[PDB]
């Protein structure tokens, strides 16, 4: 389904943003 | 089919009110609205709708990568256009590099791109809108458009554009929303559109020219990958490795080097309000999919014989050109679907926007030419001479743009958006690479940057000139252009041109010594904050709120990207 791919992408980018914030910290 | 009292009356009323507003002057919301006003242009409408009708959904990835490039401007390039005290990109380049060769080349390039990607595009889009309404010829349509543009400029509308631009951005968006609703209702809705598009094709696909003969299914059938933004990376309408990467370059050049947006952006109280305006512009830059791209698909569904024309003769009779009627999708939608009353209002607001943009571009081009080319070729100047030169230049660009309408019409298989992006990508990536290198690496010298810019210009002309000389065409009559030169998607050529210009700039700059730091203070991104003077070359919680809003915007953008992947 398409909303599954949308949620997968959202989760992936949220994880990447959290990783970037941790690197900043 | 607008010749009914309901239509002419509203158009006349709208133009009269616009003139009166212009004549009267003779006697977070704003920043984002102004930022999006460029994408609200009717040229953008026509290009996006036509590309959607021709190919599918991928053309919206352009707009959403522009969202991600606006969240690059606000946080990376605006802060440097504020730490350097500079306003426009050419001004930053002059301040950082010095001299005048770079600025003169940038002025000439800006004039060329104004004539090609903006003036000619707006003239052609207005001509298409008028032809699809009054059934006129392209030359008559552009003549009428130019006349109304003259009325606009002389009634003083360009002196009251405040009250005719940022509130016309709500009439061309209410009309866009209403037309999207009407198109979806006519096609059965969201699910109806997505069920029907793939099965919409022309019925007249034989042609009587012996050379053309029978036409293959590949051309009059909608692309199998029409519902996916991620087209094949090699055989695709929008190779996704380019739609993402090779566009971030061109879109960065636009939103970071286009004087209109650069100054509209720097017109913010603080950097935390420029960021908010950019955020709102991004959210509003996600709308063009549903407002223009998918309505173009509905146009192809409802009018296949016209929009999906594949036969050269039928295409000449409908479009006016034998390549294809892709770029009449939105005009057909507007002139057919919407009611007889509001159709006139929609057409009037579209033409008013086109002619306002044309007037603004003419004024900007005249100012640029007079103050950057003739001002140097004749330092004596003189107000009378400058005014005469400006008017003569307006005449010259009008003539050249009118002589370019056939090329705009037949460019990139009749796809206006593809033409715009090809012309951009063939000339922008060089200046984009030079600007990025100047921002980041301080080793760049003035003569090295100029040589890189001119080399990129030459090697991009080596692809722009032959492409237009040999034509582009469609499957039915593919152009006799060299494969190695024409097959590569213009965005892949955009990346190649960017990297070649960067390599050339590095090669030239590495030959000589770097410019000292006294001329780099508060100019390089890595040396913005230094608290030292230069020799020249001639919050606590609001910031967190803005950052979180930017994160929400990126989350929504990636959600939509995955949904339509």
């Amino acid at each position: 389904q398409p909303w599954m791919q949308g949620l997968i992408a959202v989760a992936v980018f949220l994880v990447l943003v959290a990783i970037a914030f941790a690197v900043n910290h | 089919l607008i010749d009914n009292p309901a239509d002419i009356l509203v158009i006349a009323a709208y133009f009269l009110l616009v003139i009166g507003v212009g004549l009267w002057s003779m006697c977070w919301w704003p920043v984002g609205a102004s930022l999006f006003a460029s994408n609200i242009g009717s040229g953008h409408f026509v290009g996006l709708a036509g590309t959607g009708a021709a190919s599918g959904l991928a053309v919206a990835g352009f707009e959403w990568n522009a969202l991600f490039v606006v969240l690059l401007l606000g946080w990376l390039f605006a802060p440097v256009y504020l730490t350097a005290g500079v306003i426009t990109m050419p001004q930053y380049l002059r301040k950082r590099f010095g001299g005048r060769r770079i600025r003169l080349y940038l002025s000439v390039l800006s004039l060329f791109l104004y004539i090609f990607t903006k003036i000619s595009v707006d003239m052609f889009s207005g001509a298409v809108f008028i032809q699809q309404a009054l059934g006129w010829n392209i030359y008559a349509s552009v003549i009428a458009l130019l006349g109304i543009t003259m009325i606009y400029t002389v009634t003083g509308g360009l002196a009251a554009l405040m009250y005719t631009d940022t509130v016309q951005t709500f009439v061309i968006l209410g009309g866009a929303c209403i037309l999207m609703g009407y198109a979806f209702h006519e096609v059965g809705g969201y699910s109806g559109l997505f069920d029907k598009y793939l099965g919409a094709a022309t019925s007249l696909t034989v042609s009587e020219d012996p050379a053309v003969g029978n036409i293959s299914s590949f051309c009059y059938r909608p692309r199998p990958d029409s519902y996916h933004l991620l087209r094949h990376p090699v055989t695709g309408d929008l190779p996704w490795p380019a739609l993402l990467l090779g566009l971030t370059i061109v879109s960065g050049w636009y939103w970071c080097s286009d004087q209109v947006i650069v100054q509209r952006c720097l017109a913010g109280k603080s950097l935390t309000h420029i960021k908010a305006g950019c955020i709102l512009c991004g959210y509003l830059k996600l709308t063009p999919m549903f407002l223009m791209v998918m309505p173009g698909m509905i146009s192809r569904i409802l009018y296949p014989d016209e929009v999906a024309c594949v036969v050269p003769e039928v295409c000449r009779r409908v479009c006016g050109t034998e390549v294809g009627c892709s770029n009449i999708a939105y005009p057909r939608l507007v002139v057919k679907l919407m009611p007889n009353g509001l159709r006139g209002l929609m057409l009037a607001v579209m033409l008013a926007a086109l002619m306002s943009s044309l007037a603004s571009i003419f004024n900007s081009s005249s100012t640029l030419f007079t103050m950057d080319i003739y001002t140097r070729l004749r330092p004596r100047a003189g107000d009378r001479e400058l005014l005469l030169v400006g008017r003569l230049w307006v005449v010259f660009i009008v003539v050249v743009s009118v002589a370019w309408l056939p090329v705009v019409q037949a460019a990139q298989g009749g796809q206006l958006f593809d033409y715009i992006q090809a012309v951009s990508s063939y000339l922008a990536p060089p200046v984009s690479a030079v600007f990025v290198l100047a921002l980041f690496v301080p080793r760049v010298n003035e003569q090295g940057a100029f040589w890189g810019l001119i080399g990129g210009l030459l090697m991009g002309l080596a692809r722009l000139i032959p492409e237009f000389s040999f034509g582009s065409g469609s499957c039915v009559q593919p152009s006799a252009c060299p494969a190695f030169l024409c097959g590569v998607h213009y965005l892949y050529f955009a990346i190649v041109l960017f990297f070649c210009s960067g390599l050339l700039t590095l090669t030239v700059s590495l030959c000589t010594a770097p410019i000292p730091r006294k001329h780099l203070h508060r100019l390089v991104f890595s040396l913005r904050h230094s608290k030292e003077e230069r020799e020249d070359l001639d919050d606590p919680s609001w910031a967190r709120v803005v950052n979180l809003n930017a994160l929400l915007m990126m989350a929504v953008a990636v959600f939509l990207w995955g949904f339509y992947a």
